[PDB]
């Protein structure tokens, strides 16, 4: 949440449709336009950006709001028409030696 | 809600081990536990906020780990003549408060934090019903603009709860008692740090504590210093 | 080489293509066409 | 690893949209349609409509 | 506000289609859940998120969200296929709205009962319990599904797993309260108001998620159900 990646994506064909069969997601909600709709728009290039947060956490994610991690590592103004995507991954980022 | 006894006498300081059930989980995230021993008169003072590394203090109230699901907090062996009530905070999970315990007494025999940075209140004395009082915690040493303060409330007979919340200069939490009806604004940044009334609902008459650091996401900070509170006595 | 520049930023716009856009008496001539339109570049 | 759901570790991405005074590049799947023989019909091809 | 087919029919051998109409608002932004109903019996989860199906549902069900519209479809149906099938979104204006039912009829382990109905003097009403049995209850989120004599059913209130904010519907808003306590698995759900429109059975029905299905708007859907008591107050 500190270090969070930016990345820069273009010149491709941007099929949301695909990213519904990737992962096991358990969030899809996108604040801008629908994902039928999105299909169909252009765009100059998407900002990507990812980071690991709790779970109690997920709902601070939103574009304009207060709390510990929704202020302080992480910002969204009241113009994000992207999505919020995330999911569940304690199937290899949790061992018992330390973390 | 958590689940403490009400009272623990038998056996003084060989088999009293205290604990605060009623969890039913793994303490949500960071499991840090803390103990406070609320006394008749001063302040409450700190005891131990973690399982282990107890702070600067007494060193015959130890080993305070996670058993069940419950933190037995290892008293035996400290002393035999002590007149307090020890809270037990719990429930770290995300904008909940009431993270305090009921009232457990823990007097072994029944019968028999001033100048580490400031201690000063507002002293309501005959508060009227309503209007709006603003009750100040002025230090002169920490800073009262940057590190993350809390207020807490208590009543006679009932135990302590989450009253107020405020985090460096972008949070405004209020608690779920006052359902909005209660306003936090901060006062000069270089001089205190106030809080106001806005129209209570007979039920702030219990006494303030404007502790410096947070309670249930309690860290370090080097010390925990307290402050005496004051008596509200609404006259609705 | 890396001689040409000194430095680097966030680089908005990459191209990857792969073809490179490039006798006694039988020299070559080449030119190129630029211009400056908002949409591409036209080369 | 043994803990409950809502302290675990939740990956979260966003993909934030702008659209300045530059030409798009992304914009999305381009449906196509199948070849039809000799028909009047009509045809969008490259956007010619 | 969900269009669906009130009483379809079908043959033996083919395949049938039921289809669920929605706005963008709930359907375009959400994922659509297909729930099944045996007469006589508790109802049981179908299809959830459009994509996957549960262990004990077999691959003779599929889904699709084509649009802003869901389709389900049943290859080689037989007669115990023959049961009542129920569309349900979470709309974005916190609100979680069912379906009417279609009536597909062709003429050729953790118990979550709960209790707490029977008849009451109306205006006033009693609370209604819930119970179980070791199913991980702070990790799991609970709903009350109620469903009158004869009619659809219908989304009342929600709690999360942690138990902080919760959800009520457009009409029990204000006049109820849903909370849980530290004690073994429960539900206590106090009424208010009681305006004689409430003969149903208060389904204390078993969620997967963990936080109110407001946020999770993909992995959001419904575990077993529960045998529900008959509260009938008539007044």
């Amino acid at each position: 949440v500190y270090a969070w990646n930016r990345k820069r994506i273009s010149n491709c064909v941007a099929d949301y449709s695909v990213l519904y069969n990737l992962a096991p997601f358990f969030t899809f909600k996108c604040y801008g336009v629908s994902p039928t709709k999105l299909n169909d728009l252009c765009f100059t290039n998407v900002y990507a950006d990812s980071f690991v947060i709790r779970g109690d956490e997920v709902r601070q994610i939103a574009p304009g709001q207060t709390g510990n991690i929704a202020d302080y590592n992480y910002k969204l103004p009241d113009d994000f028409t992207g999505c919020v995507i995330a999911w569940n991954s304690n199937k290899l980022d949790s061992k018992v030696s330390g973390n | 809600v958590l689940t403490q006894p009400p009272s623990a006498s038998g056996s003084p300081g060989q088999s009293v081990t205290i604990s605060c059930t009623g969890t039913s989980s793994d303490f949500g995230g960071y499991n840090s536990v803390s103990w406070y021993q609320q006394h008749p008169g001063k302040a409450p003072k700190l005891m131990i906020y973690e399982v282990s590394k107890r702070p600067s203090g007494v060193p015959d109230r130890f080993s305070g780990s996670k058993s069940g699901n419950t933190a037995s907090l290892t008293v035996s062996g400290l002393q035999a003549e002590d007149e307090a009530d020890y809270y037990c905070s719990s429930y770290a999970g995300s904008n909940n408060f009431d993270v305090f315990g009921t009232g457990t007494k823990v007097t072994v025999l029944g019968g028999g934090g001033g100048s580490e940075v400031q201690l000063v209140e507002s002293g309501g004395g005959l508060i009227q019903p309503g209007g709006s009082l603003r009750l100040s915690c002025a230090a002169s040493g920490f800073t009262v603009s940057s590190n993350y303060m809390s207020w807490v409330r208590q009543a006679p007979g009932k135990g302590l709860e989450w009253v107020s919340v405020i985090y460096s200069g972008g949070s405004t939490y209020y608690a779920d008692s006052v359902k909005g009806r209660f306003t936090i604004s901060r006062d000069n940044s270089e001089n205190t740090l106030y809080l106001q009334m806005n129209s209570l609902r007979a039920e702030d008459t219990a006494v303030y504590y404007c502790a410096r650091g947070e309670i249930q996401p309690y860290y370090y900070y080097g010390m925990d210093v307290w402050g005496q509170g004051t008596t509200v006595t609404v006259s609705s | 080489e890396f001689r040409v520049y000194s430095s680097a930023n966030n680089c908005t716009f990459e191209y990857v293509s792969q073809p490179f856009l490039m006798q006694g008496n039988f020299k070559n001539l080449r030119e190129f066409v630029f211009k400056n339109i908002d949409g591409y570049f036209k080369i | 690893p043994t803990y409950g759901v809502g302290h675990q570790p939740y990956r979260v991405v966003v993909l934030s949209f702008e659209l300045l005074h530059a030409p798009a590049t992304v914009c999305g799947p381009k449906k196509s349609t199948n070849l039809v023989k000799n028909k009047c019909v009509n045809f969008n091809f490259n956007g010619l409509k | 506000v969900l269009t669906q087919p009130p009483s379809a029919s079908g043959t033996p051998g083919q395949r049938v289609t039921i289809s669920c109409s929605g706005s963008s608002s709930n359907i375009g932004s959400n994922t659509v859940n297909w729930y099944q109903q045996l007469p006589g019996t508790a109802p049981k989860l179908l299809i959830y998120s459009n994509n996957q199906r549960p262990s004990g549902v077999p691959d003779r069900f599929s889904g699709s969200k084509s649009g802003t519209s869901a389709s389900l479809a049943i290859s080689g149906l037989q007669s115990e296929d023959e049961a009542d099938y129920y569309c349900a979104a979470w709309d974005d204006s916190l609100n979680w709205v069912f379906g009417g039912g279609t009536k597909l009829t062709v003429l050729g382990e953790v118990q979550l009962v709960e209790s707490g109905g029977g008849v009451v003097q109306p205006g006033g009403s009693l609370r209604l319990s819930c119970a179980a049995s070791g199913f991980r209850f702070d990790d799991h989120a609970m709903h009350w599904v109620r469903q009158a004599p004869g009619k659809g059913l219908e989304w009342v209130s929600v709690i999360s797993g942690d138990g902080g904010s919760t959800y009520y519907a457009d009409s029990v808003k204000g006049r109820f309260s849903i909370s849980r306590d530290d004690s073994k698995n429960s539900l206590y759900l106090q009424m208010n108001s009681l305006r004689t429109e409430d003969t149903a059975l208060y389904y204390c029905a078993k969620d997967r998620s963990y936080g109110p299905p407001d946020v999770f708007n993909y992995e959001y859907g419904m575990d077993v159900w529960g045998q529900g008591t008959t509260v009938t107050v008539s007044s």
